[PDB]
RNA sequence: GACAAUGGUAGGAGAGCGUUCUAAGGGCGUUGAAGCAUGAUCGUAAGGACAUGUGGAGCGCUUAGAAGUGAGAAUGCCGGUG
RNA sequence: AAGCAGUAAAUGUGGAGCCGUAGCGAAAGCGAGUCUGAAUAGGGCGUUUAGUAUUUGGUCGUAGACCCGAAACCAGGUGAU
RNA sequence: GUAGCGGCGAGCGAAACGGGAAGAGCCCAAACCAACGUUGGGGUUGUAGGACACUCUAGUUACAAAGGACGACAUUAGACGAAUCAUCUGGAAAGAUGAAUCAAAGAAGGUAAUAAUCCUGUAGUCGAAAAUGUUGUCUCUCUUGAGUGGAUCCUGAGUACGACGGAGCACGUGAAAUUCCGUCGGAAUCUGGGAGGACCAUCUCCUAAGGCUAAAUACUCUCUAGUGACCGAUAGUGAACCAGUACCGUGAGGGAAAGGUGAAAAGCACCCCGGAAGGGGAGUGAAAUAGAACCUGAAACCGUGUGCU
């Protein structure tokens, strides 16, 4: 079958808004968890080590100063988060471009709903050759998915999501994508 | 944090539309019998900061 | 310390400021007397302010 | 495809970083210039006052005083009420609906920069010598 | 292809190389990786390969991303050696 | 925006709020015009009125703020072998 | 970063409204009634409540008064758990080349080299004598609810408040309201009393001077299970190491340096020089210039030969 919106899937992808939107989303799940330690941080250090003048060595304050041995970091790494947000009119724009970009390179396929009431994942490996599937697929469908979820998540490559859980990294990953009837006609009504 | 603004230029001037500054006018508190007709007279109406001036304080009044 | 008996009377903390308005700190005791009251054994002399002492009091 | 990203052409630089060689042209001083105030670390003067001659905002007086009870109205002129259709009950309530206002602070006040072109009868707190005259004559009545 | 321009400190502006890590893609290696050593090699520069010895298990390349990203000197600090 | 929903997930929900569409005056106030003035007589500032949200780079402000270094001050303690 | 405060300098800096998380409110004094200043009943407020008068009708043991036998999960040991063989190079296969097989299991680590199918495991099911938790259904202990009623009573006293000297509210004594402390004066009793930024009048809202109260909030010496475009031995905690230890001070106190043989000790039997130490062979191993001062082994620096000078 081919069941198609011709609305959020015919536009044309831009560009300057889909590489916005993949930057947005990696920088998101990056936890700094990052730290070191500075002159007041080291254990140590609070007498001045010897005379500023009556000797023929240089004038030195604390052995934590950040030219000593063991003790002192200047600029280091600090505790931060790297997330940022975009307006809401560009966020649907980046969707419905990596969704019509998978239309323009033919690799869009309309199945009928499944029919898996039991977890395997030996069946589920020959629909995926029965229909041609290149490696790496998505899998796209209306709602939760007992036994079918279960199902085509140990095969290297293989992906399962939801209607409303599509992303625009998770998208432009996969070579072709497979979503079904239902489906297909829920993310035409979110979308535009 | 926020910035602060310095609370004693706002209480001596005030922004228009083009985006610059109205000032009042110096040397009016005492002494008027040491000045002329002419020129108490003048220095009633108000003018504007200058173009140097602008430059060092435009920091001063960004969210006036 | 010394504390009032019958009540919480006792001495505070400020400030004494001149006329340049300059800031020392200070101490201010409550008017404490020493009387003998009536105990229910033997009556004790015990620190009792002068305000306690009015509006009638036994001594 | 992830592996061939491009930015859009003029949208992205490299940062400049002082103090690494002196090919870069911000080597030794780093573009602080000899010996000074300015160039140790600690910034400088503040542009508030800073010291030596008496600064700007203390050589002129203040001016005025600042009314609490002070009241404000948002504006309609007369080119945005001729959105709506002939026979129309425009109401303070419809106003913030329809989109034309977004807040009312005290009240809506019907402004006449402009020509209605249109027939209908406006509601509002307050008006204008030129923008009562405007809506009656071409027909309609204006109610407080 | 014609004409003109190209000495430079403080300073302004533009274009590039290299180091570490992450993502996707695609490759190399006990028939010997990284490192270390030598050579008469290739680019306008920062720099990039190849062969031959030593080594005994990891590492490039392309496009983006993020920086504890470049050392000759501070009576600089620690170690080794005159 | 907090918040709730969701892998610490990048994502829908949430219009309290913020800027702009109109200025002028110390203010009452008036309004494409408003103040000064007995008087647009003249003059000052407006009739630019396409902004707004996120982000790369330059700079500024508050935090030690490009790095190293005093002679000093205060607070609580240790010492008459 | 607005109102406001401020040698109106530097600087300090709100609240209400609105949008959300969470959300039960109740006990004493007194008038009064039987008893001996005392026990119990009674009784708790502003759209004014109670005492008094007339007929009459759910335990919230986290506040609300507080003791006990009372079933399901959960914590503290564990048990099962699918699927590979062959041939080359090598000391050694997990690699390469061939055919195959599992998957609700392709997290991860080990194993003579790089393993979904070799070993511990993983997904998913099951399991508690005994102790401790979290949560219930009954039991046990408490326990009559509301209208009408001011002729007469009760509703917190050296208290409220004022002057004087200070402090605290964003607010520096200023026109300083609203809350506290020391000293001394010192009220009124529902026709009452307080507040609405000096103060008075009217008009609105609320009842001080007794006492309890769970949740949304802050933090981590710890326990358990996990994550990182965090470090990889001058780094990361001072400390990967038998470290607050050598060591240094009368003392309080101050404080380092030091990881790596090999897959496996299989750690060189015996012979030769030597008093020993250390060497030369022979053996072990894939490799001994991998021999415990043991992976790789840079520069400074110290040497032994030689081609030109």
């Amino acid at each position: 079958s081919i069941e198609l919106s011709d609305a959020v899937f015919g536009i044309e992808p831009n560009n300057s808004v889909l590489f916005e939107a993949i930057n947005l989303q990696r920088a998101s799940l990056r936890q700094g968890t990052h730290a070191v330690k500075n002159r007041s941080a080291v254990s140590g250090g609070g007498r001045k080590p010897w005379k500023q003048k009556g000797t023929g060595r240089a004038r030195q304050g604390t052995i934590r100063a950040p030219q000593w041995r063991g003790g002192g970091i200047v600029f280091g790494p600090t505790p931060r988060s790297y997330a940022y947000k975009m307006p809401k009119k560009m966020r649907r724009l980046a969707l419905r471009s990596a969704l019509s970009f998978k239309v323009q390179e033919n690799g869009l396929t309309v199945v009928d709903a499944f029919n898996f009431e039991a977890p395997k994942t030996k069946e589920f490996k020959n629909v995926l050759s029965t229909l041609e599937q290149p490696k790496k697929v998505l899998v796209v469908t209306e709602n939760e998915d007992v036994n079918v979820e279960l199902s085509a998540r140990n095969i290297p490559g293989v992906q399962v999501t939801t209607a409303q859980g599509l992303n625009v990294l998770d998208i432009t990953n996969a070579d072709s994508l497979v979503i079904t009837e239902a489906a297909a006609k829920k993310v035409e009504e979110v979308l535009g | 944090p926020k910035m602060k603004t310095h609370r004693g230029a706002a209480k001596r001037v005030k922004r228009t539309a083009s985006g610059q500054l109205k000032r009042s006018r110096a040397f009016t508190s005492h002494l008027f019998a040491n000045k002329s007709t002419k020129q108490k007279r003048q220095l009633r109406k108000a003018r504007l900061v200058s173009k140097s001036d602008m430059k060092r304080v435009k920091q001063l009044l960004a969210y006036k | 310390g010394k504390q009032c008996f019958v009540t919480g009377r006792k001495a505070s903390t400020g400030n004494r400021r001149s006329h340049a308005l300059n800031s020392t700190k200070r101490r201010w005791n409550a008017n404490l007397q020493k009387v003998r009251i009536l105990v229910d054994g033997k009556p004790k002399k015990v620190w009792v302010s002068a305000r306690a002492l009015k509006s009638g009091k036994v001594t | 495809k992830l592996h061939e990203l491009k930015p859009a052409e003029g949208s992205r630089k490299e940062r400049n970083r002082v103090g690494r060689g002196v090919a870069t042209g911000n080597g030794k001083t780093s573009g602080r210039g000899h010996k000074g105030q300015k160039a140790r670390s600690g910034g400088g003067v503040r542009p508030g006052f800073e010291g030596g001659q008496l600064p700007l905002f203390r050589r002129l007086p203040k001016r005025g005083f600042t009314n609490i009870n002070r009241k404000e109205y948002a504006i309609v002129n007369l080119d945005q009420l001729n959105k709506f259709e002939d026979g129309t009950e425009v109401t303070p309530a419809l106003l913030v609906e329809s989109g034309v206002v977004k807040n009312e602070k005290s009240g809506i006040k019907i402004l006449g920069n402009g020509s209605l072109d249109k027939k209908l009868t406006v509601k509002a707190h307050k008006f204008s010598a030129s923008a009562a005259e405007a809506i009656d004559a071409k027909g309609g009545a204006h109610e407080v």
